[PDB]
């Protein structure tokens, strides 16, 4: 028993569920910070550890590559 | 949390191409020209298109 | 009286002669089967004669499926001009009670419900033929329910293989097996169809998750004698954690709002726990004995009060 | 002699049901307590499917009403319902008293907004074979200012019931002529025989094209062999619910799975296998085959249900007898059917998925 | 029709007062009889049984509820023989349920929340009056509980009558469960193979276009080393048939309420009747 299942029997004891919004928020998380070209703002890049999306240590092949 | 859940289930079942889930900001839609109290009256149905380069022709 | 109980009134003929006049009084406690509600029938339509389709006399598969388009009832006194039955979908009596008789060569035990499983076994294809009428009265055998779960799997599997051994029973360590037959094609398919829907209609999209536990039984099955004494030498699941290695998809759609095993399991006893009463017949019986014996030998009667 | 048979009494908000207009002898069916159905549809419901839908339906009948686990009459059930028979010509009989007779301002809206609220049950899966239960068949009643006070048969003959006026004390159980469909007649059954009653509901699922029908069908079949029946009437609802009825679930595509292959696994002594403790152990378990099953978008036998049915009776005759009148409700002619000595036997609800 | 279950003397003063307080209750005998001992009710009979072992054990037995008590003996009724007889028999709440009316009320083992007599040496359980449509729920709720063992906050929440339910309140009742577990997933997992062996492609086809057109052909009736396949066909129709009957929770009791409130709180006792 590591670290990270001692800590999925304390939210599931604290609040009493799974709640899949909260077991993503327990893995590693990237939180890449971006600027957007029109208006100058900030907004945020994300990649998760369980998400088939880019970034993601779960990923299908072929990846992004900024050859161009 | 449940909009990144939510898109890729329809990735998983395709939907070849990437996916990537972008935060914005509460400012860099105010810039955008929105209300933002408009959205705040928990899914949200929005419509996504990709466009080419230099040809027009569009997803 | 017209809730509590209901009296048919099988006529017997004018022309029966004692040795056939005698056989009937010892035809006490049986099941019959009418076709009808009706208060007045004779004994043509309760014999085998009615019971032939197009044809073509059916098998002990066959015999199955027009049970169940019928109405099983119990004869309660065998009078010289008609024979005065019971039909069980209505009601009993006023008291409730009704006594069978066991034709099996198994004890009945108390609050076992009973279905009714044709003459299957050797020794037992036991037919009451009346000569100077040409009729034969096949009664079926009243037995437990978990032996009646048994022989229709018995049989139900058996035709399988001859689409493209296993008629040895065992009940409380007394031997006896069942007479093996050719079956006709078509109440076998008829068999199957009822088979392949219960048993997909109970797959969900929460099955996946379930699947995933078979390495988890297998891996268990090594200290529990429990799990061990529940899977079995020869099933399909102990070579199916041997050689497969099952993972579960990762998401659901909508997967927050919706529980995936709760619909699972509803949905599995609906379709599969079900089953049992989509092949045979249902146990409407069962077996309360009041202060006799706990235990009803066989060739003994038993008093009866319903079950749902 | 007389027969024995049991009452009951309840205190009943005349919102849906009047025993005023339905005279004595009609069908009644109780609901559960609608606070349980926001909640039920946010549960149960398939994925894709509007879960706000159902708590917005019954929220404009409550608005619609005021211009508690009630009762809903048969004759205000079969009205709601009456888009949806072949027989038209009666079927526009039975809504034309409901909205002349009943008590109240724009009764008229009620029926387009009731059968707006059993299109959200169909469609938030919700079905209301799970909400409609049996009550009984009415005695008589007692009239107050918005509620009445209700005298009905749970089990038991209909005919012994005093109703209390000693002019005409007895009740015949009254039915609409849209909703009574006999499987005697159309299958050729003319024997004589005990016959039994079945409410039948029956849906049809599709994308905002959902329908409603309630039937009561005499037959001489047993409830375990009611289904090769109901399928021979309503097989069209059948083939339409198993292609129209999943929608907007995500399908795998393509296929990702691939067939199934223990048959060709076990018979070749070469393949890799484990031990009791080898198994769930990583290095043991990756050297095994990798088998990811994908059940996503498949038509699930709850989401291709046509049809529900439950026991509701018999007549214990040889030969049961019908009549087909036409009764005078108010100023509105309707054919009726009328059924002679129902003895009351309630059963629970079976999908016929 | 009533049967006479006999306090054995040796009562004392707080003992005589649980049996007064247990008026309206659900208890299982044996075989009807006239003279029965209370030691063949209590809990010593049933040996501690699981609750699986319970379901099994409420199908053998006969249900039957409690009268009039006097202080020598305990005067019942059973639920089968000596129902259709008499009119009426009340029933009383230990259920946190509101009873409706016309609903049909089977049982279900004390999974919730034990009147013990010190002085006999004895511990009574006694079921829960549920209705029936709840009983296939919080059954199959705490079983899919016990398979995340080896959750979700929605699976503790039960809303009947307007009213909330809280299953969590899960120590000991999950161990005490565990034998169901071990049995519904199983003839599951047993059941998804022997159809994934006979048919073996059902997995592989597409969703919506193959697996329909597959699926409609099933609907119609106009269109006609070794593995232990066979074998495992029995061996799975005999236990699946064995959990059809003991989840069932088929309904002894159906509620007619006459000259009263339509809704029977917890506690209050409500009118009974087991034949039209």
């Amino acid at each position: 028993r590591s670290l990270v299942e001692w800590l999925d029997r304390g939210w599931e004891a604290l609040a009493g569920g799974d709640r899949p919004d909260w077991l993503w928020s327990r893995r590693s998380i990237s939180v890449v910070l971006r600027h957007h070209y029109g208006t100058k703002q900030r907004f945020v890049v994300v990649s998760y550890e369980n998400s088939v999306a880019w970034g993601g240590r779960r990923a299908r092949p072929p990846l992004l590559s900024s050859a161009l | 949390m449940n909009a990144h859940l939510a898109n890729e289930v329809q990735y998983d079942l395709g939907h070849p191409s990437s996916l990537v889930h972008v935060i914005i900001s509460s400012e860099c839609l105010a810039a955008a020209g929105i209300p933002l109290a408009a959205l705040m009256r928990a899914n949200f149905q929005v419509e996504i298109q990709t466009r080419a380069h230099a040809t027009g022709d569009c997803t | 009286m017209l809730a509590d109980g209901f009296e048919t009134d099988i006529a017997i003929p004018s022309g029966i002669s004692r040795p056939d006049a005698a056989a009937l009084q010892r035809c006490e406690g049986r099941v019959v089967f009418l076709p009808t509600i009706r208060r007045q029938l004779t004994l043509a339509d309760v014999a085998h004669e009615s019971f032939v389709s197009g044809g073509v006399s059916p098998d002990t598969l066959g015999l199955l499926l027009a049970y169940r388009r019928r109405f099983p009832a119990v004869i309660t006194r065998v009078l010289p001009t008609r024979i005065v039955a019971c039909p069980l979908d209505v009601g009993l009596t006023h008291a409730g009670t009704v006594n069978l008789r066991n034709t099996s060569p198994v004890d009945l035990c108390n609050g076992d419900p009973i279905s009714l499983v044709p003459p299957v076994f050797e020794g037992q294809a036991t037919d009451v033929r009346l000569d100077s009428l040409d009729l034969t009265l096949r009664f079926p055998v009243p037995l437990p329910s978990p032996l009646a779960r048994e022989i229709v799997a018995r049989l139900v599997a058996r035709g399988i293989r001859d689409l493209n051994d296993l008629n040895v029973l065992y009940y409380n360590g007394s031997r006896l097996s069942l007479l093996a037959d050719v079956q006709q094609l078509g109440p076998v398919n008829a068999e199957l169809r009822s088979l392949v829907l219960n048993m997909v209609y109970s797959i969900t999209e929460g099955t996946t998750i379930i699947l995933t536990l078979i390495p988890r039984l297998f891996a268990l099955s090594a200290q529990d004698g429990y799990v061990n004494a529940l899977l079995q030498m020869q099933s399909v699941t102990r070579e199916a954690a041997q050689l497969i290695h099952p993972e579960a998809p990762a998401l659901m759609q909508d997967g927050e709002r919706r529980l995936p095993l709760y619909e699972a399991l509803v949905a599995w006893l609906t379709h599969a726990g079900q089953l049992g009463d989509t092949l045979a017949l249902a146990p409407v019986v069962r077996v309360c004995t009041f202060d006799g014996a706990a235990v009803v030998r066989s060739g003994d009667m038993a008093p009866v009060i319903r079950y749902p | 002699g007389s027969p024995r048979h049991h009452l009951t009494r309840q205190v009943i908000l005349t919102d849906l049901c009047q025993p005023n207009a339905d005279r004595a002898g009609t069908l009644l069916l109780a609901l559960r307590h609608p606070a349980d159905l926001p909640h039920l549809a946010h549960q149960r419901a398939p994925p894709g499917r509007q879960t706000e839908r159902l708590g917005e339906a019954w929220g404009q009948l409550m608005e619609a009403t005021a211009l508690r686990a009630g009762l809903v009459s048969f004759n205000f059930l079969v009205a709601a319902c009456a888009a949806s028979y072949d027989a038209r010509d009666a079927a526009d009989a039975v809504r034309a008293h409901v909205t002349a007779n009943y008590r109240g301002t724009r009764v008229g809206a009620r029926l387009d907004r009731f059968s707006e609220c059993l299109r959200a049950m169909v469609h938030t899966h919700v079905f209301p074979h799970e909400v409609m239960r049996f009550f009984g068949g009415l005695v008589s009643w007692v009239t107050q200012d918005e509620l009445a006070s209700v005298t009905a048969v749970c089990a038991g003959p209909q005919e012994a019931a005093h109703t209390g006026h000693p002019g005409r004390p007895r009740s015949a159980v009254i039915l609409p002529a849209c909703a009574f469909v006999d499987l005697d007649a159309e299958l050729g059954l003319g024997g004589p025989g005990a016959a039994f009653l079945y409410l039948v509901f029956t849906y049809r699922q599709r994308r905002d094209q959902e329908l409603c029908c309630v039937y009561v069908i005499k037959s001489q079949l047993p409830p375990r062999g009611l289904e090769p029946a109901l399928e021979r009437l309503f097989g069209r609802l059948r083939i339409t619910n198993t292609i129209h009825g999943t929608e907007d679930m995500t399908p795998p595509a393509p296929n990702r799975n691939p067939d199934f292959p223990l048959a060709g696994l076990a018979a070749n002594p070469q393949t890799p296998r484990c031990s009791a403790g080898q198994v769930t152990n990583p290095q043991f378990a990756d050297r095994l085959y990798r088998w990811q099953p994908d059940l996503r978008g498949r038509p699930t036998a709850r989401t291709c249900t046509y049809a529900a049915f439950a026991e509701l009776g018999m007549m214990p005759e040889d030969s049961p007898r019908c009549l087909h009148r036409t009764e005078r409700f108010g100023a509105v002619s309707v054919p009726v059917v009328i059924l002679e000595g129902v003895v009351w036997r309630p059963g629970e609800w079976r999908a016929c998925a």
